């Protein structure tokens, strides 16, 4: 919340890494399907000048999943006595 | 993929099909020539699935028939909030509920009834209600009639609403079959929205409304007093002195330093010394993470926009090598027969009820709701009953789907072919399980009570001679007394007080209290597990041999509903799955009542009293782990000792209790002749009074025909369960309104 | 007289059974009532008898109460039976009763003459044949007409369409009558005076009913 | 250019709109959607622009009607009594309510209530009717309601007496702008809506508190974060 | 109208009737008359 607390630096991160993960194969997108790999798919949605398949439901489900591993690493660290 | 397709008129909004009863099958469509014809239009009238082949008129008469449904429990919520704001002492009992008896009902005086309207305190008179709906309302902040008034007349506006909206979603605006279809859409939607956003309004209500109201309450200043909840709304001065966190205005959730909401959302698990409920900060918090996690499990399955999951791929992806093909035409079942959803949604809901049931009196999740034992002991038994009619009509619309849906082309080597290749060896291991637990629970009753009879206390298995103690649940019973203080160390103290730890009571009645487990209630755990094994048996045999069997290799042709076969190969009366499913009415009727006698019984002696200086002084003195062992003692010391009190009800405001009893009694017994005989006796008495009416010349155009096998079955399970039931109610609540 | 004519809305369409022949024919039916010619028949006769009584007794009700505001001792339109029969020499029952005995005669003429058009001017009632025929369905004429301006058919239809709307509006008279008096306590001509005094003021949102007051502020 | 156009939503909605940048994720222009004949249900691409545009010129008015008191009351336009905030004005009585008016609020709300069923029951049973209301007589200015084609566009000599856009580019140009000023005054009306619950202040107070102090008057700043 | 008026002619429509009709009469009885046993003028 704080602008240069350690939550907001690593949920920050984590937001990052998640988006970061989503641009290129890593975590399962709109354009990545399959259980055990990542396979190539169709477009669905226009991404709006974005290369390669990121459209605005990807960002929407990236930055939810950022949150959401930002929360629960921020609650974690705080049960545990650490940042 | 996933869109909306509605088809525009499809059905004219006429009354001309109104004017014709039998109008939705060809064959009640060429008019009436018998009586039998009369109860064939009031038996197929839900029966959408004979009436039209076509499975989107289905599903389209299935969404109106919800909508009806949802209009009709809406209409009956709304009249339930309009008696309690004015034929009702709601505000009277919100200044002494230990001492007021909650009544919501008066009688009109005319012909002696308006000794019904007892002395249930706060200058009113009526019929003391169990249904909890004071504590209810205590719960959600209502303090005044006039909220009851406004809640009353949102219920008929909302139950108009949704009429309205069947009656477009029928005949103006009918969705297509491939809306129906969209499994996925369907349970993101509900995950989320149904389920995850009605918690979290729930959520707000209870941190915004319910709990300053019920902080206050138990303060023990005026409800007149009380501010309104708006005023709790708008004004943020009352709301930070009664939490201080609410000053910070939502810097700790948007800052995630959650920890500073503590104040009003605790984990203080247990009951609340003041009210003897639960503690609103700890349901206000549960229904918060069930929010979160109903919308984060809402966002899993594929709709539109390429991200989920697909469920024809999971259930397809999990096969595994001793089951051949692993789940694999079941998403085609799914999405095609509205039997195989009936029985899952029955199923479930059923299950849930009684899961319901059971946390509901281990915590009473209402302000005055344990001290008020009869609203508990109906609550608990209403809620049994209705989970037991649920998970028979599972077995008996599951039986449906395998007689009408199942297509053996979609079923080669998958887990339901599977299934019906080993059903002989299910029924048969089912069969020597029920035989087994029955001997060993049974018997051992019957040992008890031979050897009471043979002057031989040592020879029993009583908590004195042979101790049979249930060790799993002592011990469970202990593990979870410490799971505050080892495994869940956040907790203050035990998540209820069932497992262990003292005495919670409020104005002098014990609210809660550590309920101990001996060898009489390691009997009737067990006698219970026998009962539920034989109706499981009972309902699987119907399901699994409804289309065929050894002795019946064609019943697939004879329909779900037919009464038998003829009197050939020895003879084939109740050879069909709606008879098991009768069957297994009554025996799923019998589990119920000895499971609700075991809780009355139990809670009455071990649980409920009243609380003194010496000690807690119980209803019946802890007789439970004397006289339970035996049938005997179940025959004395719970049904003759008690029951007394409705008996003795005549001339007071509980007779109605005892008009009742004896009415369920004379149904109960009335349903035998329906449940023995058949129909050619009737049919020939009916013949001789066709003879007498002929004399006369009056006899009917109609021709008066005796019920038919199956019709005269279905009136003596109904008019059977209905007297037991009755019975059960009567005797309840008259014992538990007496003596509570 | 007819399809292209005025409705209750503009643009509805008007019923197939309401051709606009009868007089105030709007169209207006919600509840797609009087479908039958007999069911229409009945309608319309009690439509007419409910506009000749709510006219007389709407005319009688503000009679008397301009009466009272100038000064004349009049009671007020309501509670005006228990003074009626404080002071009446015929009691409560002997009055009613007698009310009924004397219009049960009328009533079941009009009755039958529904039933039965023209059969009430046959001689039966003191050798009256000419007379005590129904000209039309709602509209008897004959001794209940003594002047002749509904000979001609363009001043009898003129008459009706007349009749009828001032019958309407004073059904809604009455009704708002019952309304305001229930929510004011006062005469009607007490509402139109406080009306005319201070009309930003008095209103039906002023009174303490209609709208309710819950948190005052 | 398209503002975030999603893919396989140009299927069946080419330019004919006003506005028309292809953004309909969830699909509902769809005349797959609700199709057959009759009334059927809400959601069809008549009464979807219907409704698209009568929100938008509430909106408008709405924007209107809240900025304008304000700003002319930070000024010596409006005297200061008058200049309330306009969830102040009466609307919401727990809000605040002005005390000082012409006639009492539910007097003005009867009045608005009859005046408004006049003229949306007018305007709905044209919509439904085209050309209805000119034909049965309303006051003599049955002319002035002959209506169009269009229902969102009637003009006649009282709605469009100026008669703009005499070429078709300049029709699709004025609807083009009307369509994206009431967008724009809508999501206006949304974070109006949305200061007013959070901040308890008019917009233009906001406004200058955004202006004064960026990253200490904000949306973070405004529910206790940093 | 006579769609509904047959509707309304139908057994259980005019049975209801009849049971509302001769309940009420019943009750009304009851209520003027209170509890009385034996014909006695
Ligand atoms: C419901 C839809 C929104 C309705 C309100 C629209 C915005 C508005 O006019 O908002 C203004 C009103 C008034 O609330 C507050 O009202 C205050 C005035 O109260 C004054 O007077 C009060 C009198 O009791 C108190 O004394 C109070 O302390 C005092 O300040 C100030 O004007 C604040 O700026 C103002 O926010 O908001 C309210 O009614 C708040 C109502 C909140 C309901 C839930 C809204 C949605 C929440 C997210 C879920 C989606
Ligand atoms: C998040 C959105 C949402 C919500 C809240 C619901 C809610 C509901 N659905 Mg629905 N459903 C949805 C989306 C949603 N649906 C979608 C997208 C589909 C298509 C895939 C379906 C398909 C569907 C079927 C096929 C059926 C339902 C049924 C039901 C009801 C279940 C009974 C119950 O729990 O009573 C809860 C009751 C209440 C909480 C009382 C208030 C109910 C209000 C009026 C509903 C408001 C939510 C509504 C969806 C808003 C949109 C409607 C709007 C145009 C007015 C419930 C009202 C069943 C039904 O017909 O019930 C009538 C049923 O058989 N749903
Ligand atoms: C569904 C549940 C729910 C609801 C309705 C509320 C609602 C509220 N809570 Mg609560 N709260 C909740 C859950 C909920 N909360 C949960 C789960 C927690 C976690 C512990 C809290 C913790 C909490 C705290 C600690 C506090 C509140 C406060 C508030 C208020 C501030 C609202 C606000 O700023 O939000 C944001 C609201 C908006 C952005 C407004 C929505 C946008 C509007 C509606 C747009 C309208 C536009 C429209 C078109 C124009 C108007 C139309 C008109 C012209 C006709 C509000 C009454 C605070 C309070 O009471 O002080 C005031 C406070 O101190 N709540
Ligand atoms: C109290 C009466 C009674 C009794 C004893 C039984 C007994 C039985 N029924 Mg049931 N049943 C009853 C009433 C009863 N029924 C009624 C009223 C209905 C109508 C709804 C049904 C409907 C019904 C169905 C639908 C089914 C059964 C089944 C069974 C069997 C389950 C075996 C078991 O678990 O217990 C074991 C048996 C006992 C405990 C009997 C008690 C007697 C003593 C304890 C046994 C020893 C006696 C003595 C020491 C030996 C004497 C030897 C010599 C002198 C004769 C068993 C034969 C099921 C079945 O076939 O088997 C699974 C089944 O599917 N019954
Ligand atoms: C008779 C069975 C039974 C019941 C009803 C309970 C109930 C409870 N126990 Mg206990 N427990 C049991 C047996 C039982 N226990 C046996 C042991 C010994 C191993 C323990 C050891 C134990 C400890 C050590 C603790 C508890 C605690 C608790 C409480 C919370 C537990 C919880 O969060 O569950 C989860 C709650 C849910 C609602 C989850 C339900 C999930 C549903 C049913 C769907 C499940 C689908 C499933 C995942 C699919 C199967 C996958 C499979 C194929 C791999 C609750 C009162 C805790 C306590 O003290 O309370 C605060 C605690 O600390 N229990
Ligand atoms: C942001 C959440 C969200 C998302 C992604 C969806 C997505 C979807 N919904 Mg759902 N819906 C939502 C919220 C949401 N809805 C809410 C809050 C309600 C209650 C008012 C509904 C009520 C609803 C119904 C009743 C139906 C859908 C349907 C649909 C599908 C296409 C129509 C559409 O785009 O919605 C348009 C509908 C809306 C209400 C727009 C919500 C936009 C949010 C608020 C942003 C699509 C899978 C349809 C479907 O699946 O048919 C098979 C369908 O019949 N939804
Ligand atoms: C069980 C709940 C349920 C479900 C699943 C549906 C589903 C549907 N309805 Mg229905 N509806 C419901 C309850 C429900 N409705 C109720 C309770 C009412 C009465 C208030 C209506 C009144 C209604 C009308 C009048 C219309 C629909 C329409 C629709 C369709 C549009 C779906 C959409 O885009 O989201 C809903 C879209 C929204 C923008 C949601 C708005 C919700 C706010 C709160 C209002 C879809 C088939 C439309 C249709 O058939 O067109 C295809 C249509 O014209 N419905
Ligand atoms: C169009 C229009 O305005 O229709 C307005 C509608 C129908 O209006 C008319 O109705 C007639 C039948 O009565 C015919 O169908 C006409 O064609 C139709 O225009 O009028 C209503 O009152 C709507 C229905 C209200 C009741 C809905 C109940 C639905 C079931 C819930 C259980
Ligand atoms: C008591 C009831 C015993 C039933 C034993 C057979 C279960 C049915 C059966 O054959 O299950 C076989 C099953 C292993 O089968 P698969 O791993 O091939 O099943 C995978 C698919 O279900 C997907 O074993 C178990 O579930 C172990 C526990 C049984 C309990
Ligand atoms: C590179 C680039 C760029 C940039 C971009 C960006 C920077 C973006 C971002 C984005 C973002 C940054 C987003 C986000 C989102 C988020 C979200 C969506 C989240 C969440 C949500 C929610 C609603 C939540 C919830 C919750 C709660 C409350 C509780 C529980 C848990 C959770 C967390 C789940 C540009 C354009 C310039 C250019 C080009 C390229
Ligand atoms: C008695 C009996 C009959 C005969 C029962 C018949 C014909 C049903 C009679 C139902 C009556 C007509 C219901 C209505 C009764 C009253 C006339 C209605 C209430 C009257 C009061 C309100 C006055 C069967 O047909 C039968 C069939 C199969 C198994 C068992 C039996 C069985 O036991």
């Amino acid at each position: 919340g704080f602008i240069g607390s350690p939550t907001n630096l690593i949920m920050v991160a984590s937001t990052g890494a998640c988006l970061f993960a989503s641009r290129f194969g890593l975590a399962p997108s709109v354009r990545k399907v399959a259980q055990p790999l990542k396979l190539a798919d169709r477009e669905v949605i226009q991404t709006t000048g974005d290369p390669a398949g990121f459209t605005a439901t990807d960002v929407l489900a990236m930055g939810a999943a950022g949150h959401a591993i930002g929360v629960g690493i921020v609650l974690g660290l705080k049960g545990i006595g650490q940042l | 993929k996933v869109k909306i397709a509605v088809d525009r008129n499809p059905v004219e909004t006429n009354f001309e099909k109104w004017a014709k009863p039998g109008h939705f099958s060809r064959a009640l469509a060429k008019g009436p020539n018998t009586t039998t014809w009369i109860w064939n239009l009031h038996a197929d009238a839900h029966d959408f699935d004979n009436h039209t082949s076509d499975l989107e008129e289905i599903s389209r008469k299935v969404f109106s028939a919800h909508f009806g449904q949802l209009g009709i429990i809406l209409i009956w919520l709304s009249g339930m909030y309009f008696h309690g704001a004015r034929f009702s002492n709601y505000e009277g009992w919100l200044s002494d509920p230990t001492h007021i008896k909650p009544s919501a009902q008066v009688v009109w005086p005319i012909v002696g009834q308006e000794i019904l309207n007892g002395d249930v305190g706060g200058g009113f008179q009526g019929i003391q209600i169990t249904s909890g709906f004071f504590q209810l309302w205590r719960a959600s902040g209502i303090t005044s009639e006039l909220q009851l008034y406004s809640t009353a007349i949102g219920g008929l506006v909302l139950a108009a609403a949704c009429f309205f909206a069947g009656w477009f979603h029928y005949h103006k605006a009918a969705p297509k079959l491939e809306w129906f279809q969209n499994v996925e859409s369907m349970l993101n939607h509900h995950l989320a929205g149904l389920l995850g956003l009605g918690s979290l309004a729930w959520a707000g209500h209870q941190i915004h409304v319910s709990l300053p109201v019920n902080k206050l309450l138990d303060a023990g200043v005026d409800p007149k007093e009380i501010p309104l909840p708006h005023e709790f709304l708008l004004n943020q001065s009352i709301i930070a002195d009664l939490y201080p966190s609410f000053s910070k205005g939502l810097a700790p959730f948007f800052t995630l330093n959650w920890a500073e909401y503590s104040d009003f959302l605790t984990f203080k698990g247990g009951l609340n010394p003041v009210t003897g409920g639960l503690w609103l900060s700890d349901t206000a918090h549960h229904h918060l993470a069930i929010a979160v996690l109903f919308l984060v499990a809402g966002h899993q399955y594929r709709t539109n926009w390429g991200i989920g999951h697909s469920i024809k791929d999971i259930l397809e992806s999990h096969k595994g090598p001793f089951t051949g093909n692993g789940h694999a035409g079941l998403y085609e079942i799914l999405t095609t027969s509205w039997h195989a959803q009936l029985a899952i949604n029955l199923a479930l809901f059923g299950s849930l009820s009684i899961i319901v049931a059971h946390h509901m009196y281990a915590m009473p999740p209402y302000p005055y709701l344990a001290t008020d034992y009869g609203t508990q002991l109906s609550l608990f038994t209403h809620h049994m009953w209705i989970g037991g009619f649920c998970v028979v009509g599972a077995g008996a619309h599951a039986a449906i789907f395998m007689v009408r849906d199942y297509d053996p082309t979609n079923n080669y080597n998958n887990l339901l072919d599977r299934v019906i290749r080993h059903r002989d060896a299910i029924i048969s291991h089912l069969n020597w399980v029920s035989i087994f637990l029955g001997f060993h629970s049974f018997g051992l009753y019957i040992h008890n009570d031979t050897m009471s009879a043979l002057g031989r206390p040592q020879d029993m298995f009583s908590d004195t001679a042979i101790q049979l103690q249930p060790v799993f649940a002592q011990w469970i019973q202990n593990t979870h007394f410490t799971a505050p203080q080892l495994t869940a160390p956040n907790a203050l103290a035990a998540t209820s007080l069932t497992w262990g730890g003292d005495v919670v009571a409020v104005g002098g009645k014990v609210a809660m209290m550590p309920i101990a487990l001996g060898t009489s209630d390691f009997l009737v755990h067990h006698i219970h597990a026998f009962t539920i094994h034989v109706t499981v048996l009972i309902l699987l045999k119907g399901v699994l041999f409804a289309r065929s069997s050894r002795l019946i290799p064609d019943k697939a042709n004879l329909g779900f509903r037919f009464p038998c076969d003829g009197p050939g190969r020895g003879g084939t009366c109740q050879v069909s799955a709606w008879d098991h499913v009768f069957l297994g009415l009554f025996w799923m009727y019998n589990s119920l009542s000895i499971v609700i006698f075991h809780f009355s019984w139990k809670m009455q002696s071990d649980v409920w009293g009243t609380v003194t200086d010496s000690g807690v002084s119980h209803i019946t003195g802890g007789n439970f782990a004397q006289s339970a062992n035996t049938i005997n003692g179940w025959l004395r010391d719970f049904l003759w000792a008690q029951s007394s009190q409705v008996i003795q009800s005549y001339g007071s405001a509980l007779s109605a209790y005892g008009l009742m009893f004896l009415g369920a009694h004379f149904v109960w017994a009335f349903s035998l002749m329906f449940l023995f005989s058949g129909r050619g006796y009737w049919q020939e008495l009916i013949e001789s009074i066709v003879w007498a009416h002929n004399k006369l010349r009056v006899a009917p155009s109609i021709q008066p025909r005796a019920l038919s096998i199956t019709q005269g079955r279905a009136v003596g399970v109904a008019h059977y369960l209905l007297g037991g039931i009755a019975t059960t109610w009567s005797f309840f609540l008259a014992r538990i309104i007496a003596v509570g | 007289a007819g399809a292209d004519r005025p409705l209750w809305s503009p643009g509805s369409q008007p019923p197939a059974w309401l051709d606009g022949s009868l007089a105030g024919d709007y169209g207006f039916d919600p509840l797609h009532l009087s479908e039958e010619p007999e069911m229409r028949k009945w309608m319309v006769q009690a439509e007419l008898v409910h506009a000749r009584w709510a006219m007389l007794g709407v005319a009688g009700i503000l009679f008397t109460s301009i009466a009272a505001k100038n000064g004349a001792p009049f009671p007020d339109w309501y509670d005006a039976g228990k003074e009626a029969i404080k002071t009446s020499p015929a009691p409560l029952g002997s009055l009613i009763f007698t009310e009924l005995l004397l219009f049960g005669w009328v009533e079941t003429k009009r009755l039958y003459d529904l039933r039965n058009p023209g059969s009430q001017g046959d001689g039966s009632f003191l050798g009256i044949t000419d007379g005590l025929k129904g000209k039309e369905n709602g509209y008897p004429g004959g001794l209940f007409d003594p002047m002749g301006m509904s000979k001609n058919e363009a001043s009898f239809k003129e008459a009706k369409v007349k009749e009828i709307k001032n019958g309407r509006l004073a059904m809604l008279a009455f009704v708002g009558f019952i309304a305001q008096h229930h929510a004011t306590h006062k005469s009607p001509i007490d509402n139109l005076v406080d009306h005319v005094a201070d009309p930003f003021h008095v209103t039906f949102a002023t009174n303490g009913v209609s709208v309710p007051h819950f948190t005052e502020f | 250019l398209y503002v975030g156009s999603d893919a396989a939503a140009l299927k069946y909605l080419d330019g004919t709109l006003p506005g028309d940048y292809g953004f309909d994720p969830l699909g509902l222009l769809d005349p797959t959607v609700s199709n057959g004949q009759g009334a059927g249900g809400f959601v069809n691409p008549r009464w979807l622009q219907y409704s698209e545009v009568i929100h938008a010129r509430w909106a408008m008015l709405g924007a209107a009607g809240c900025i304008a008191p304000e700003i002319l009351g930070k000024a010596g336009v409006i005297p200061a009594e008058t200049a309330v905030d306009w969830f102040r004005t009466g609307v919401i009585p727990p809000a605040g309510v002005y005390k000082d008016f012409w006639a009492d609020p539910f007097t003005l709300f009867f009045i608005e209530v009859v005046a408004i069923q006049f003229a949306e029951l007018k305007r709905l049973q044209d919509y439904k009717n085209p050309g209805s209301q000119s034909r049965q007589y309303f006051l003599g200015l049955e002319g002035l309601f002959k209506g169009s084609d269009n229902p969102a566009y009637p003009g006649g000599p009282f709605f469009n007496f100026a008669n703009f856009g005499k070429t078709e580019a300049e029709m699709k140009k004025l609807k083009l702008n009307e369509i994206k000023n009431g967008r724009l005054a809508m999501l206006a009306m949304f974070g109006y809506g949305a200061q007013a619950v959070i901040t308890g202040d008019g917009p233009f107070d906001n406004l200058l508190a955004h202006l004064a102090d960026p990253t200490g008057a904000n949306l973070i700043t405004n529910l206790g974060g940093k | 109208m006579k769609d509904f008026t047959t509707y309304l002619s139908t057994a259980p429509v005019v049975g209801l009737g009849w049971a509302i009709f001769t309940s009420g009469l019943l009750i009304e009885i009851n209520r003027f008359f209170p509890d009385p046993l034996v014909f006695s003028f």
